[PDB]
RNA sequence: CUACACAAA
DNA sequence: TTCGCCGTTGCGTATTTGTGTAG
DNA sequence: CGCAACGGCGA
């Protein structure tokens, strides 16, 4: 996001002609270089699960409806660990209430 | 609305002892103490009434609802 | 049942005379030539792999559409360690010079090596398919004999006669949809065991279970 | 919702649902009192004090009451648990309020609106705090090098406070569901709150996992609670194909019987009053609350001349004559006089 | 597009940022923040959210062309009144826009926070999370 | 609460939990949700709907009219023979509606001001659920219901309108 | 119909002398085809008959509520302890001929319901004349209109 | 002699002497059979569908081996050893593995038939002679229901995120959580097993309810396209 | 006759 | 200039039976 | 609810 410094609004990209001109509705421009040259991108199945389920994975040990298994928490030394099976690839995450988050 | 005059299945006259059975059963349940009352065995009571060991006759004797108990 | 064959969908396709593009359960049964060789499962599996359609999007780990141009130049800071293989490509291909009218656009594609090996596809095959199908682009590639393969596609000038962003995005879409291998319209191609009858030299009609 | 009761034919299959036997419909609660209590809670930060940046930077949890966002709390789970305990006490929070905690978006939702389905569920308590304390003690023993660290661990206990004495008192009329709720033995759970509940389907299952620390039930159910009144008429319904239980729910409601107890004072149309009714020899709990319609016919499962094939039945003419399923059908003829023009004669 | 299915308003898909503008908080970055909850935050969640919000802002509305880039509340509110007295429209808007949030002038920033939360939830469902 | 380790339950059978089912059904009453909802309606909701939501204040061309209803009361159903009570069986037989009178008192303000107060009056009749707090059989023994031609073993929950009995459904929303 | 959902239409009514009877004189009220069971899986009715056979002899009414613990082996042993066979089957004689069946017949009390579908209400027969529609000139619709 | 039996005796009688003769022969043979059963007698009893304790233990062992294979698949999932084929996700491959693992072996009939006397079992004789019922009917009644499949897949987690029912925890791995019924009808299903069976039965009822309208519209269109 | 509701196969 | 698109309209969504209720 | 003309305006 390129926020106009005068009116606090989104600026268009307007790649005219050989460079990048951050044209705004009010008229102010910043131009900019380097990072602002990535027009678009798409990344195929790289970075998921933990990022979008961060809240749920944090809350999992405290949800009583989550499954538990009988194995030790190395950090915490309980006998039980909360088991999560998230996504279409069925990633198994063992998480403890102390903070253990076996990846 | 009452215990039938004769057994619906074979025609044995259980209505002869219908009233005696009703009141004797109320008495016999009272000394034996809604669901626990139904599980009290009435084999001896019905046999003493003279009714034979017939599945149909005892069925219709003990299961028929009395309208006077509901209205 | 399961390729939507649930309900009246296939009978509705049949009875309503639905067009080929409106079918949800299209299938073909293809026999190998030389009925002496249609008895080896490995050869049939190789042919099945060879005919299944593969587009460019299935070999791409990720792609980036950059405004940067190249000169035989301003470059994106993130993909700055690419100049080594750009120099290597330029020195190893003295016949494919950068366009004298190259446009200020680029497409940096990261190739999935695991998918490429799992499909027996080579970098040369991909580049040859891209150049033939998309003449008004200038493909630049890293070295396959290694860090992942990087491909840079620069629109020449002719893709533009809509803002240049829109033309570049549609060119990205066209490149990602370009078929690398296989015949169009073939999602999958699995090998099936066929029961067929055949007459021998003795004139007996035998049921061949091993087709 | 009764998982069995539905139409067995036509477009009305699964269209008209039936309340389960213990299911109730909530009335509107004191939303304003709970809102005042929440906004006076030191644990809840007001909407005008915390910004959207603080909600994600500090991991604040949005608190809703009747769908209205009223603030944020430091930790959603503790707030929901504290208010669940307050509801269990029953004084400050009405027992019929819904306290829901969404673990996927970190939100606590309170619901007190009309139309919520509720059912009472027996609460299952455990010693998980003491279990964890024993685990930490055993870990400390292992760190110290003790060769008998196992004796520090205590077995896990999970159980309900419902006891057979309370069952006897319930059957004896001394104990009621209100006393069960006030004592904290059971609580009302709404389908939204039910998503926060891990329920043992039976006391048998609760007893099976009594010492299982990996199955920590929040409630224990009574399996008959998943059926409606008409579905419970069917005996040994779990031994019957469930579609036939649906068939019975349909047929159990067209059965002739004492359609009304005040029939002689009613001019009813197309109403059938069957004289003789019997309690089933094998009754179900549905007959504690509704009158049984039908008779305990003696049935021979046999081939007799091929007159009972393809759902036909051979009946005893004598059983018909004696009054078996006999009754009175009633019709009515209501004719208005319109105005002074018409008269009866 | 945010549509209010009230009596006076119907079939009129006001852009979300325009509705945010009519209730104050003219800062467009602040309007985006009302949906993403953290403007200067990493992770692929906020980036995808913000890119969608960019596209939603930078699209020609076929029926809200004049006020699409307008930055004062007056012109947008007057356009809304034409399409459907400034303080009359803005007061009749809060009686139909999230009444459970409140119907008074004070409850407007919280109404916008709730609207941004709703848009955030919808766009989260768009992620297939 | 005591501890969970010392709860004696090993002799709690599956037929003992049917007692919990019985406790639940006896508490609700198997019909009680909708009778309670109707009682809540004509105890608080109808007064809420009338006292609130109706304090109209409009200005016409200029002239302004303001009037609100301050008191609302619904009575048990009545009949014309000196306002004799309408029993459910009489309504069913005669084809009447088992509707209870609604009484309203309204004060008009015009603005000069003219504070006019209207005495309480019958505004309409509201249909009455059988067994509701405004039904004539609400607090009645089974015998007392029998002498008035009523079913003693039925819980009510329905409406008598033009002689027929009607069930207002539980709509899914 | 029974409480397990097994609908049936009364096809034949037999006098008391024509109905089959057990060795001890028990005869049915209804004769239900065994072919109604195997596809419909209404084992609850079968178990209810087995339980009610012993209930009638003991003079009790027991609870057959769903999901209560059930042991069909113990119920059959209860039948045996009551003085009957392990199965509820008995030696039956044909009422019309007096000849015993070679197979023991399962007979017992099964609670049955009379569904309020009366053939006297459902049957309809119309002759060549009656009320017709004014517009189409066709007969009116159905029994209610006295033609159709 | 069955109805709709191509090449049966009545079809041959019709081919050689006419369909009216076939109808008369159907009536005559039906009278012969009914008059025979007038003396032979036929019945079905609750004991006809009861397994011996040994057969019950054998069925329990078969079901335990099925659940053991399912638990092995779950253990493989925990270790990340589930590697789907191309075109299949790990979730879909795991579901296929669980569906195949929980299938009843064809030897489930051995305990059923060890408890059955084929000469006197009315239920078995109805099934085996083609009069009524099928082998799955006998297996469901006596041995066990097995896995409940709706649209050729297990019970989907519809209750909540990763939950099939309020009785099973989130992301449960046991087969029972997704519609595997270890009980038979004679043994009596538990509450969640009955819920899954009710799901299946309701699905069948809905299918029967809506197929009528779809097929009726198709039939009318075909009739009007073909009637000329 | 036009809704609508409850049912049957 | 010849086609896609897109609201925008219509059409249609098993059969035969009963009973009500009202307008 | 879906399906299919359609006919008027963008290409
Ligand atoms: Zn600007
Ligand atoms: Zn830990
Ligand atoms: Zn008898």
């Amino acid at each position: 996001m390129k926020i106009c410094k005068a009116c606090s609004s989104c600026m268009v990209r307007t790649y005219v002609d050989g460079n990048i001109i951050f044209r705004c509705s009010c008229g102010e421009s910043v131009q900019g270089d380097s990072q602002n040259l990535l027009v678009s991108s798409k990344v195929y199945h790289t970075g998921e699960m933990e990022d979008k389920y961060k809240i749920f994975i944090k809350n999992a040990p405290f949800d009583p409806t989550n499954c538990q298994i009988k194995k030790d928490c190395p950090n915490c030394h309980l006998d039980y660990l909360t088991q999560i099976c998230i996504g279409s690839q069925k990633i198994i995450i063992l998480v403890c209430r102390c903070g253990y988050m076996s990846n | 609305m009452l215990i039938p005059v004769v057994c619906f299945t074979c025609g044995f006259p259980i209505g002869t002892y219908a009233a005696i059975f009703d009141k004797a059963r109320t008495e016999y349940i009272k000394t034996k103490m809604l669901d626990a009352s139904l599980q009290i065995e009435l084999k001896d009571l019905i046999t003493a009434l003279g009714i034979p060991m017939r599945v149909c006759c005892r069925t219709h004797l003990i299961t028929t609802l009395d309208y006077r108990k509901y209205y | 049942r399961s390729t939507n064959k649930s309900g009246i969908v296939r009978p509705q396709e049949i009875f309503s005379a639905k067009p080929v593009e409106a079918e949800q359960s299209s299938e073909m049964l293809l026999r190998l030539k030389n009925p002496e060789v249609e008895t080896n499962k490995t050869y049939a599996q190789e042919i099945a792999n060879s005919i299944e359609l593969i587009t460019f999007e299935r070999l791409i780990l990720q792609w980036h559409l950059l405004y940067e141009t190249y000169s035989s130049n301003v470059m994106y800071p993130d993909f700055a360690s690419d100049v080594e293989w750009m120099t290597d490509f330029l020195e190893n291909h003295p016949l494919l010079q950068p366009p004298e009218d190259i446009a200020n656009w680029c497409i940096r594609l990261e190739l999935n090596k695991t998918t490429m090996i799992l499909k027996s596809i080579s970098l040369e095959s991909i580049i040859n398919s891209l150049r033939a199908k998309h003449p008004n682009t200038y493909i630049m590639h890293s070295v396959e004999n290694t860090i992942p393969i990087i491909i840079r596609i620069y629109l020449r000038e002719s893709a533009f006669r809509a803002t240049d962003e829109k033309i570049a995005v549609n060119v990205v879409d066209k490149l990602l949809n370009s078929t690398i291998r296989g015949i169009p319209g073939i999602k999958n191609a699995n090998v099936v065991k066929l029961m067929r009858h055949r007459v021998d030299a003795q004139g007996k009609l035998v049921r061949l279970d091993n087709i | 919702i009764c998982v069995a009761q539905s139409a067995d034919t036509g477009e009305k299959v699964g269209m008209s649902k039936q309340l389960a036997i213990t299911a109730n419909v909530c009335t509107a609660g004191e939303v304003l009192s709970l809102k005042q209590r929440l906004l006076s809670d030191p644990a809840i930060q007001q909407l005008a004090d915390v910004s959207n940046k603080d909600i994600v930077r500090k991991g604040l949890a949005r608190v809703f009451i009747n769908g209205e966002w009223i603030g944020c709390c430091t930790n959603a789970f503790e707030l929901a648990q504290r208010y669940r305990m307050l509801r269990r006490e029953g004084k400050v929070v009405h027992p019929h309020t819904t306290i829901y905690w969404d673990s996927m978006v970190d939100e606590v939702e309170f619901w007190l609106d009309v139309g919520r389905l509720t059912r009472p569920l027996l609460i299952v308590d455990n010693n998980i705090e003491k279990y964890n304390q024993a685990c930490y003690k055993a870990a400390e023993a292992r760190k110290k090098g003790d060769k008998d660290w196992e004796k520090h661990k205590i077995p896990f206990i999970q159980n309900t406070r419902f006891t057979p004495q309370m069952a006897k008192d319930i059957l004896a009329g001394t104990l009621t569901l209100e006393d069960l709720v006030a004592q904290g033995i059971c609580e009302f759970i709404t389908p939204e709150e039910a998503e926060n509940c891990l329920v043992a389907f039976s006391i048998i299952e609760l007893r099976k996992h009594k010492h299982d620390v990996t199955r920590r039930f929040t409630h224990v159910d009574v399996p008959q609670a998943i059926l409606g009144l008409a579905a419970l008429v069917s005996p040994y319904a779990n031994c019957t194909q469930p579609a036939r239980v649906t068939y019975e729910t349909n047929q159990g409601r067209q059965t002739g019987g004492w359609y009304c107890f005040s029939w002689p004072y009613r001019v009813d149309m197309n109403r059938f009053f069957q004289f003789y009714n019997e309690m089933p020899l094998v009754k179900t709990i549905a007959h504690n609350y509704v009158i049984p319609n039908g008779l305990n016919t003696i049935v021979a499962y046999m081939i007799y001349g091929g007159y009972n094939q393809e759902d036909s039945v051979i009946v005893s003419q004598s059983f018909i004559d004696r009054g078996g399923f006999a009754g009175t059908f009633y019709r009515e003829e209501k004719v208005e006089l319109e105005s002074d023009i018409e008269s009866f004669g | 597009t945010i549509e209010i299915n009230s009596t006076k308003f119907s079939k009129l898909r006001i852009p979300w940022y325009l509705i945010f503008r009519m209730f104050g908080m003219t800062g467009d970055d602040s309007i985006i923040e009302q949906v993403v909850f953290d403007l200067e935050s990493n992770s692929l969640v906020n980036t995808f959210m913000i890119e969608i919000l960019e596209k939603s802002i930078h699209v020609l509305d076929p029926i809200f062309q004049p006020v699409q880039h307008e930055l004062n509340r007056e012109k947008i509110i007057q356009f809304l009144s034409e399409k459907v007295l400034n303080e009359r429209q803005l007061t009749i808007l809060d009686k139909i826009l999230l009444p459970h949030m409140g119907q008074t002038a004070d409850t407007r920033v919280r109404k916008l926070r709730f609207l941004g939360l709703l848009i955030h939830k919808i766009l989260l469902v768009i992620m297939n999370v | 609460y005591g501890p969970i380790e010392t709860v004696d339950n090993e002799e709690l059978t599956e037929a003992d939990m049917l007692s919990f089912i019985s406790a639940a059904v006896n508490s609700t009453g198997l019909i009680g949700y909708n009778i309670k909802s109707f009682d809540d309606l004509m105890d608080n909701g109808i007064p809420q709907i009338v006292k609130q939501m109706f304090n109209v204040d409009i200005t016409y061309k200029s002239v302004q009219i303001q009037f609100n209803f301050t008191d609302v009361n619904i009575e048990r159903p009545q009949h014309r023979n000196n306002k004799i009570n309408l029993l459910p069986n009489k309504a069913r037989l005669c084809g009447l509606s088992y509707s209870g009178p609604v009484n309203l008192a309204a004060e008009v303000i015009l603005t000069e001001v003219k504070r006019a107060s209207i005495p309480p009056f019958q505004v309409s009749t509201f249909p009455i659920m059988r067994g509701s707090n405004r039904c004539h059989t609400h607090h009645l023994s089974k015998t007392a219901k029998k002498e008035i031609g009523e079913d003693p073993n039925e819980p009510g929950g329905y409406f008598i309108a033009r002689g027929g009995e009607w069930v207002v459904d539980l709509l899914e929303n | 119909s029974s409480r397990s959902g097994n609908k049936g239409i009364a096809a034949l009514a037999l006098p008391t002398s024509d109905m089959p009877f057990t060795e001890d004189g028990l005869q049915p009220d209804l004769i239900v085809n065994p072919h109604s069971h195997p596809s419909r899986m209404t084992n609850g009715q079968m178990i209810e008959t087995t339980v009610g056979l012993a209930n009638a002899l003991q003079g009790v009414v027991t609870d057959g509520t769903a999901f209560l613990p059930i042991n069909v082996q113990l119920l059959s042993e209860r039948l045996a302890q009551e003085g009957l066979r392990f199965n509820g089957c008995q030696k039956m004689f044909n009422g019309q001929t007096g000849e015993y069946f070679d197979a023991a017949i399962f007979i017992g009390p099964t609670y049955h319901q009379r569904l309020q579908k009366f053939v006297l209400d459902d049957r309809y027969a119309v002759a060549s004349y009656g009320p017709t529609d004014a517009l189409t000139g066709q007969p009116l619709d159905g029994k209610r209109s006295h033609g159709g | 002699v069955g109805a709709g039996s191509s090449g049966g005796i009545y079809h041959l009688i019709s081919r050689r002497y006419g369909p009216q003769q076939a109808l008369k022969m159907i009536f005559a043979t039906q009278q012969l059979a009914l008059n025979y059963v007038r003396n032979a007698g036929f019945t079905v009893s609750t004991a006809d569908m009861l397994l011996t304790p040994e057969a019950h233990q054998e069925v329990q062992e078969i079901i335990n081996e099925l659940l053991l294979e399912s638990e092995e698949i779950n253990n493989r999932l925990l270790h990340g050893d589930i590697m789907p084929p191309i075109g299949l996700t790990t979730h879909d491959f795991y579901e296929k593995l669980q569906l195949n693992a929980l299938k009843f072996p064809d030897r489930i009939l051995k305990p059923i038939m060890n408890s059955i006397n084929p000469e006197t079992n009315g239920l078995f004789q109805m099934v085996a002679t083609g009069a009524k019922g099928s082998n799955p009917n006998m297996i469901h009644i006596m041995a066990g229901i097995g896995q409940i499949e709706i649209n050729t897949q297990r019970i989907q987690p519809q209750f909540s995120f990763g939950r099939t029912l309020v009785y099973y925890p989130r992301f449960a791995l046991e087969a029972q959580a997704y519609g595997f019924i270890c009980n038979s009808y004679i043994a009596g299903l538990t509450s969640p097993e009955f819920i899954f069976g009710e799901m299946n039965g309701r699905f069948d009822l809905i299918n029967k309810a809506l197929s009528t309208s779809s097929t009726g519209y198709a039939n009318r269109k075909a009739i009007f396209g073909l009637q000329s």
